[PDB]
């Protein structure tokens, strides 16, 4: 419910992810990352960061992934190996379900659960802090900084950008 | 084990791409009802 | 590749590794990494070649997985302490997350399975480049967060490297194996004092720069990759043979040529932090490199190979090439040992 | 850095963005800019070495005013004996608890 | 000379887009130097009161800051509303 | 630590096995790849926009344009496996061995 | 470590001001010269003091200077403030722009009533300086002693003893 | 509260719209009738082989524009800044790049892909 | 009372969409000198319901090299998202007030293209194959125009939220000041939205039906459903966008009327277009837009992001 | 035209801010007031129910400075209504 409500975003969140990183068809794999790339904006937006959010629908979900499956269109090994084309890839899928299905349950029991790290198990909207904004939203003067104070980094990402170019090119000319 | 090859470029294998016989009409609004066009075409390339 | 954009793709690699070198910020240490290998790999395209193809593939997976996971070592330092600045580093998790994110990128543990395969498939001079100044940028943060590194981790895996690196090296035909090999070894010895003291595992680095510029302009000059093909040489040019293998006897450390210098002062380190069974292990391994070092040194001057009579023209021309810093490389790479105590200077 | 061009030539590359108490945009402040400035000047002209031991109750503060670790366990030990306690029908949470 | 007005206006012939975008953006960076509202508009972009200005702690001897947000003294914009 | 962040934790780790764990498709380990820095592009801004560094809402984007980047390479270097071999299948990609 | 004092409910049970958002916004520019002594008092007790605990009795006093504020205008044109607070209401943004003539009409008493007069624009983003009696806080942030920073270095250089000292190198 | 329930509310209305699109005409099909067709003619087993490079690399210089586009996202708020200079030249910068990108790309062939 | 609002904006578009098949296709016939659909019911009137219940009555044959979870996704997508474009428009008060409306509208319009490749290779041929990588080829490229166009004219705006786009307009029309953008904002309108000459997605007598090659009866009422929502929403995305409306607080049945009357007269000129011009080609439909439409949108960008600086006319944020 | 028109609105919307800077006392104090006061409530119901504690001494400082720190949300809200934790949370995050 809207109690744990970031909880979910994140539970699909990982189940998305587990999808593609069980190695499926290429477009399959694309459809379980662009459906982790869908929830994954929500849990962005929950915390306020809607222009970031935003931004991962504009340019990863209809950025990167529609040119995806441009190489998908153009691998097209002989068969699909979609989920029934494979056993490793259900057990790959079965697997990835169970031991995020287990932590959570360790962690919503006793909510010491110390893989790697010391985490706390609680309520996602504990964390949030309370103040006004006032007018300014924060996230929006954050980014709008790229053109006051984030001139190094303007540079630097635009002139890799016109690298971007020229390697692309020259790469796939093939000599 | 076969050691490389001295100019290091390695043998071009078989021919890796297709002409795409198409298979244009009738049915083909295009064709006029009765075209039964088939061409080689090396993408748009014809 | 168009010269101009030949030399601009050269000149963005320069200043990536210039501005990892040059950042306060963990960000710009990253968009350094990654801005160099945006631009690496075309360099290795250069000859395309479906060997070479193979090689910058091998090459980019690697580099990309680990500047990628060199990002949560950022962001899981950030996470527990909110600071950006490239200092001491606030969890051991995060230290050791990078830790191998680095190496990775340097090739010295396991991870080092694709520093010879990458060298193999890509020009004699794209693997100068390769072995030479792209292990600039990842020794640097090393460099700056030395003082936060778990020695145990990071000694580990200079042993395995100098071991590896070395035991593998007798088994090699290609001269590019070889040296990419030589490499793995090198980087273990200036790996293994990076925890005790900086300042001479920039004095390695310096002098293993020299051979290596030493050694692949000297086979470029050859024009020859294979063992084989290096045993002609002696016929058409036996000079060259002759200072190959002064810097090969060099860059096995035998004193008082130049490679010694290094293992020396490394050995001295350790043995000054109470370490005295560590250098011990890595200078019997020393050898192993100093094997296969002969070997090439028996095949290309000491012994004279048979030649072809289709060397005859050779004879008569001559080579173009300029071999830009060649003459003062080898002279600074063979004999520098009396001018020891300039590494102060380092400091 | 391994070269610092910045502080040779004193111009500001990546250093306005490294830490969150300096100069932000319209002045609006980080979560933690109160402690975090405690401890930076607490760690200035100090060395590493030493501020790691010295400057320590000023990191740890720091480090849980983001983190917010022993505060969130407070609260999780809160609500778990609260849990622990009415459901057994012992105390009752008074009206503004349900508003 | 005669080859610039030539090439120029032989270019036009051909492509009248490029042109097009190239003065377009040729102007659009000139004048924004030469343009003299530029430092009127950063003015009022400083003139917007996004947080609260705080108050100073009167001590004497600071006569520029006024202390009514209604005297003469202090920062005071009648050139905006004309503007 | 709040329990969400395990959660984008543990999307990477198990992003980062798939990216390891190889099968017979590197388009599939791209995918891994991609949606690894996903993970950290969505992480970042968790701390980012939690803990209020305004001058640090950069990095999201600036994280995304560079690994955005490596897309054009990965994938310009999949056509170029897919041109001399035709296919993007990793076993046959083995032609350096020696 | 401590305890985290808290202020009992005794004190807290102060006077507040029941209006809706519009009528706060209707007459914001009357309200904000008219009363900014408090209202700075207050509010620089905030960014001096920095402790909410601190500013407690100056913060019933601008309340307080809210009600003496919200209660002269009822024993006069109280009328002309009901629509325009009302058209006010109305905007979704309360945007003055829509609602001038009301704004007139309320504006034209004060003028008079109570012989107010609407701040300009820029006026109230004004930085003021407040005069209060209360002593500036020694350390705002109760910040702890300092570390001593390490002695500097100090005295003429001189040539390094026996040269480089480094095994058999004799300079 | 509103926003996933519009968005809820909209695939529902999607899915059971094809769901009675689906059960409704009471499905006939046969073999023939499910057979690919190919202009009425005979397929001769295709659609899994590679196309050239032109479709590729218009996309990735599509990908590598909006990525730069994606940086130019915030100008609405960044001229809302103080220091209008610093953010007018950086600005431009970007967008002579992006001009610079596309003009190396039409020198160099490029746009005119391949066929 | 939230959700029968929902209904009150869903379903009155469905019935909006069934009635644009057959007012296009009488204007369409009426500029071929015909009559278009005059039997069925009044002036046609019956029409798009004769065509809606038809085809519902006909049944969904699947392809038989289909994966059907493959085949049967991506309508839900299309049609969902098209309905879901008009959740933040600016009718009278927004439905959706989302401050960031115009991201929200171009990441929806962006991942429509995903129902184009989902359906090519879910058809699995190869005319519906290459039908579809071309569709989205034609796709992707033009909404770096869009993007670009909006940065420029939303520049003046003030904000990307879609309800201050009426105070923006409160005295003249957004179309003067950036009129040359506004002919480059509507013809990139067309081609993301697949209509003639940018046609070649489908292309009805080269292509067949494009990537509705195959699509038949059940759910190709979906993409068609999809694709003339889309027509409306691209035409009243432009009505509010250069084509703005006064707008009374206690009078929005004003501004609706406007606003309305402008949208079909953007929706009119749509097929006016189509019964006029040929139909474009794949290599011109790229060419014009990288060669003759990206460096125009560049400079026009250019231009106007300093022109609020030369001018000290920036827009409040708010 | 538009220049004329934008200049206005940059006057509109500093005479809106204006009014908000005259209304950020009468809020700063009701909102100091409230946040302290709620957080009373909860260390009163804290020192009703952590009586039976082994050791749980009421009003720790997790912090261990003296200076007053920001109440963080946990804290504030935790022991309110599902209504009050989510109205308050997300309550401006949602609103569509
Ligand atoms: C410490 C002590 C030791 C180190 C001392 C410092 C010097 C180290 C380097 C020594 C020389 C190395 C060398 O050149 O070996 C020959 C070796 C092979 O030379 P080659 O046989 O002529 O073939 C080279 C090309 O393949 C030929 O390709 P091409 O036919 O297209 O010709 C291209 C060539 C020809 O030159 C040009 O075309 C000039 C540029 C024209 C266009 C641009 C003009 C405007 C910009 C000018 C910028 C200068 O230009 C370049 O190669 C560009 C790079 C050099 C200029 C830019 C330098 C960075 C800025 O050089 C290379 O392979 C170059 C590798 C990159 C530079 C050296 C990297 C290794 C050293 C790194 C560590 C350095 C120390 C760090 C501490
Ligand atoms: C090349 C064109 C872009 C760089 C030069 C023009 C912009 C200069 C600039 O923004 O300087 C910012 C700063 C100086 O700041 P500044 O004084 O221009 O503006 C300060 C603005 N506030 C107060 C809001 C912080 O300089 C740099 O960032 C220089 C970076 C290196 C430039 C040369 C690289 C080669
Ligand atoms: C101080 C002043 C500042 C601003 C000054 C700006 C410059 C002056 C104004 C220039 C014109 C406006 C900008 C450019 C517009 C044209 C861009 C372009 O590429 O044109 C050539 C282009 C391409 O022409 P082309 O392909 O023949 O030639 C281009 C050049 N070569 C050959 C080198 C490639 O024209 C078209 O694309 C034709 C239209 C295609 C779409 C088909 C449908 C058209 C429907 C038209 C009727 C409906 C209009 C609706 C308008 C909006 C209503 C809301
Ligand atoms: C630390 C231990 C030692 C380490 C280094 C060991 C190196 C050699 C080891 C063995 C190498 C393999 C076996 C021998 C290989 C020989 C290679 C070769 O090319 O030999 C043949 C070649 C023929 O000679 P050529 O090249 O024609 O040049 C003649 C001089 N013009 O010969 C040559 O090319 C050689 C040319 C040599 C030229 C020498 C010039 C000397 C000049 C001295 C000047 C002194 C000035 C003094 C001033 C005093 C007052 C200040
Ligand atoms: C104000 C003062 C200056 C006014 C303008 C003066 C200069 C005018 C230059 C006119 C264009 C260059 C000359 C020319 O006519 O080039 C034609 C040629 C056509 O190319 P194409 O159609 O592809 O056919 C040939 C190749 N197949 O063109 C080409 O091949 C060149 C292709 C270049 C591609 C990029 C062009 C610019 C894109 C927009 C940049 C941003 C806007 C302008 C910014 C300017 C900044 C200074």
């Amino acid at each position: 419910m809207t109690m744990y409500i970031a909880f979910i975003l994140s539970t699909i969140f990982v189940i998305g992810f587990v999808g593609f990183s069980s190695k499926p068809s290429p477009i399959y794999g694309g459809l379980g990352l662009i459906v982790s790339g869908g929830v994954g904006c929500g849990i962005v937006l929950n915390f306020g960061g809607s222009f970031l959010g935003l931004m991962v629908f504009l340019i990863y979900l209809g950025g990167m992934l529609v040119v995806f499956g441009y190489t998908t269109a153009m691998a097209t090994e002989m068969y699909p190996e979609v989920w029934v084309s494979n056993k490793t890839v259900f057990g790959a899928f079965v697997s990835g379900l169970m031991m995020e299905f287990c932590m959570v349950y360790y962690a919503l029991k006793e909510e010491e659960v110390e893989i790697i790290f010391k985490f706390n198990g609680l309520g996602d909207w504990v964390i949030y802090d309370t103040g006004d904004s006032g007018f300014f939203s924060e996230e929006a003067m954050g980014i709008a900084a790229l053109y006051s104070y984030g001139t190094w980094l303007v540079i630097v990402t635009g002139w890799s950008l016109l690298i971007g170019v020229v390697v692309i090119m020259e790469i796939t000319r093939g000599n | 084990w076969k050691p490389p090859p001295w100019n290091d470029v390695d043998p071009p294998k078989d021919t890796l791409v297709s002409n795409l016989t198409l298979n244009f009409g009738p049915q083909h609004p295009a064709a006029h009802g009765v075209l039964r066009l088939v061409m080689e075409l090396s993408g748009e390339m014809v | 590749m168009n010269p101009i954009i030949y030399t601009t793709l050269i000149m963005t690699v320069m200043s990536g590794t210039m501005l990892v070198m040059i950042s306060s910020h963990w960000l710009l240490i990253w968009i350094g990494f990654e801005m160099n290998l945006l631009a690496m790999i075309p360099v290795l395209m250069k000859n395309f070649n479906p060997r070479a193809t193979e090689a910058a593939t091998k090459y980019f997976l690697t580099q990309a997985t680990a500047s990628m996971m060199l990002m949560m070592a950022i962001i899981i330092n950030l996470l527990y302490s909110g600071q950006w600045t490239i200092t001491k580093m606030f969890n051991p998790v995060a230290m050791t997350m990078m830790t191998m994110a680095l190496a990775m990128k340097l090739g010295l543990s396991p991870f080092h399975f694709w520093v010879p395969e990458v060298t193999q498939g890509i020009s004699l001079q794209a693997g100068l480049l390769l072995l030479t100044w792209q292990k600039l940028a990842p020794l640097s943060v090393l460099c700056q967060i030395s003082q936060s590194i778990n020695p145990n981790l990071m000694l580990t895996m200079a042993m395995l490297s100098i071991l590896i690196g070395g035991w593998g090296g007798l088994n090699q035909t290609q001269l590019r194996k070889i040296m990419a090999y030589s490499s793995i070894a090198h980087m273990g010895w200036m790996t293994a004092v990076l925890p005790y003291n900086t300042t001479m595992t920039i004095l390695n680095l310096l002098i293993y720069i020299t051979m290596t510029l030493a050694m692949f302009m000297l086979l470029i000059h050859s024009s020859a990759t294979t063992t084989l093909s290096l045993s002609h040489t002696w016929n058409k040019m036996p000079v060259i043979t002759s200072l190959m293998m002064v810097t090969l006897l060099s860059m096995g450390g035998l004193p008082p040529l130049s490679g010694f210098m290094p293992k020396w002062m490394i050995i001295q380190e350790m043995t000054k932090n109470e370490s005295i069974i560590m250098p011990t292990l890595m200078a019997m391994t020393a050898l192993l490199n100093l094997y296969f070092y002969m070997r090439l040194a028996y095949s290309s001057s000491l012994t004279m190979f048979p030649s072809t009579n289709n060397m005859k023209m050779k004879w008569q021309f001559e080579h173009t090439k300029q071999m830009k810093l060649l003459p003062t490389m080898i002279v600074l790479s063979t004999l520098v040992l009396p001018m020891t105590p300039a590494l102060s200077s380092l400091n | 850095p391994f070269f610092d061009v910045q502080k040779r030539l004193g111009l500001d590359l990546d250093r306005w963005m490294t830490i969150q108490s300096a100069e932000q945009p319209h002045k609006i402040p980080g979560r933690c800019h109160a402690f975090e400035k405690e401890w930076i000047e607490c760690a200035h002209g100090i060395g590493g070495i030493r501020a790691e031991k010295e400057c320590k109750i000023e990191f740890d503060d720091f480090v849980e005013c983001l983190l917010r670790q022993k505060t969130m366990k407070r609260l999780s030990a809160i609500k778990r004996q609260r849990d622990k306690l009415i459901k057994e029908g012992k105390y009752t949470p008074p009206p503004h608890h349900l508003g | 000379a005669g080859r610039i007005a030539s090439f120029l206006k032989n270019a036009w012939a051909k492509e009248p887009v490029l042109v097009a975008s190239f003065a377009i953006g040729g102007l659009a960076i000139i004048l924004p130097s030469l343009s003299p509202y530029t430092n009127y508009a950063i003015r009022i972009n400083r003139a917007t009161p996004y947080n609260y200005p705080v108050p100073l702690r009167d001590d004497g001897n600071m006569p520029d800051v006024p202390s009514h947000p209604q005297d003469p003294q202090g920062p005071s914009l009648e050139w905006l509303k004309n503007l | 630590m709040p329990l969400v962040y395990m959660n984008i934790i543990m999307a990477f780790a198990i992003a980062l096995a798939g990216l390891l764990m190889y099968r017979s498709h590197l388009m599939s380990s791209l995918l891994c790849l991609e949606g690894m820095m996903l993970s950290l592009f969505i992480m970042s801004t968790l701390i980012i926009l939690n803990t209020h560094f305004t001058l640090a809402n950069m990095m999201p984007i600036i994280l995304l344009v560079f690994a955005a980047c490596e897309a054009a390479l990965g994938l310009s270097l999949l056509v170029m496996v897919s041109n001399t071999y035709g296919t993007d299948y990793v076993q046959n990609l083995n032609l350096l061995q020696c | 470590p401590g305890i985290v004092e808290l202020p009992t409910l005794e004190d807290l049970k102060v006077q507040e001001v029941k209006v809706s958002s519009s009528v706060l916004k209707a007459a914001a520019h009357h309200y904000g010269a008219q009363c900014d002594k408090p209202n700075k008092e207050f509010m620089l007790c905030r960014w001096e003091e920095k402790d909410p605990r601190r500013c407690l009795e100056e913060g019933k006093l601008v309340n307080q200077c809210a009600l003496d504020f919200f209660r002269q205008i009822k024993r006069h044109c109280a009328e002309p403030f009901t629509e325009y607070w009302t058209c006010i209401d109305y905007s979704g943004l309360q945007l003055f722009r829509h609602c001038r003539k009301q704004q007139a009409k309320f504006d034209e008493c004060v003028l008079d009533k109570l012989g107010w007069v609407r701040p300009d624009l820029g006026e109230l983003s004004k930085v003021t300086k407040v005069k209060t009696d209360r002593p500036l806080p020694e350390n705002p942030y109760h910040s702890r002693a300092r570390p001593e920073p390490n002695p500097e270095a100090e005295g003429d250089l001189k040539p390094a003893k026996h040269g480089s000292r480094l095994f058999f190198w004799t300079m | 509260m509103n926003i996933m329930l519009t968005l809820l509310t909209n695939v529902t209305l999607a899915s059971l719209l094809v769901l009675i699109a689906f059960w409704l005409p009471q499905l006939n099909a046969y073999s023939e009738k499910t057979s690919p067709y190919e202009c009425g003619f005979d397929p001769m087993g295709s659609a899994r082989l590679p196309f050239s490079m032109k479709f590729f690399l218009v996309a990735i210089t599509f990908l590598l524009f909006d990525l730069e586009i994606a940086l130019l996202l915030p100008l609405p708020w960044a001229s809302q800044t103080n220091n209008l200079k610093t953010m007018l030249t950086m600005a431009l910068f970007l967008l002579i790049l992006l001009a610079a990108s596309l003009a190396y790309e039409w020198t160099q062939k490029g746009l005119e892909w391949a066929e | 009372m939230f959700m029968i609002n929902i209904l009150s904006l869903i379903i009155p578009i469905l019935l909006a969409v069934a009635f644009l098949t057959l007012v296009e296709r009488k204007v369409l016939g009426y500029m071929q000198l015909r009559k278009g659909p005059n039997v069925v019911g009044p002036y046609g009137l019956l029409q798009p319901i004769a065509d809606a219940l038809k085809l519902v009555t006909k049944e969904p044959l699947r392809p038989g090299t289909s994966s059907i979870s493959m085949f049967i996704i991506a309508p839900i997508l299309g049609l969902s998202l098209a309905l879901t474009m008009w959740v933040p428009l600016p009718m009278p008060y927004p439905l959706i007030n989302m401050n960031l409306g115009v991201l929200f509208m171009l990441a929806m319009s962006s991942l429509a293209v995903y129902s184009i490749l989902w359906s090519g290779w879910a058809s699995n041929s190869k005319y519906a194959l290459i039908g579809a990588l071309r569709a989205v080829a034609q796709t992707i490229s033009y909404e770096v125009t869009l993007a670009i166009i909006l940065l420029s004219v939303l520049l003046m705006n003030g904000s990307y939220t879609l309800s201050t786009l009426i105070t923006t307009q409160e005295h003249i029309w957004m179309i003067f000041t950036s009129w040359p953008l506004a002919m480059m904002w509507f013809i990139s309108t067309l081609a993301e939205t697949n209509r003639a000459p940018f046609d070649l997605t489908e292309g009805e007598s080269e292509l067949v039906s494009g990537f509705n090659v195959e699509y038949a009866a059940g759910p190709f009422a979906m993409f068609f459903m999809a694709e003339y929502a889309n027509i409306i929403m691209m035409n009243a995305f432009t009505a509010i966008l250069f084509l703005g409306a006064s707008h009374d607080p206690h009078t929005p049945e004003l501004y609706t009327i406007n606003f309305v009357l402008k949208t079909l007269a953007l929706t009119i000129t749509f097929l006016w277009i189509r019964a006029s011009y040929p139909r474009f080609r794949y290599d011109q439909l790229m060419h014009l837009l990288w060669k003759s439409f990206l460096p125009l949108t560049l400079a026009l960008c250019m231009w106007h992001i300093s022109l609020p600086i030369m001018t000290a006319s920036i827009p409040p944020q708010s | 035209s538009m220049m004329k028109w934008n200049r206005e609105r940059r006057r509109l919307q500093i005479e809106d801010f204006e009014a908000r800077i005259a209304l950020m006392p009468l809020f700063q104090a009701e909102k100091d007031r409230r946040v302290l006061q709620m957080l009373r409530e909860n260390l009163e119901e804290e020192a009703i129910i952590m009586k039976d504690v082994p050791d749980w001494k009421v009003g720790e400082s997790v912090f261990h400075t003296t200076r007053w720190v920001t109440p963080m949300m946990g804290e504030l809200y935790g022991l309110r209504t599902n209504e009050e934790i989510l109205s308050a949370t997300y309550g401006f995050i949602w609103y569509t």
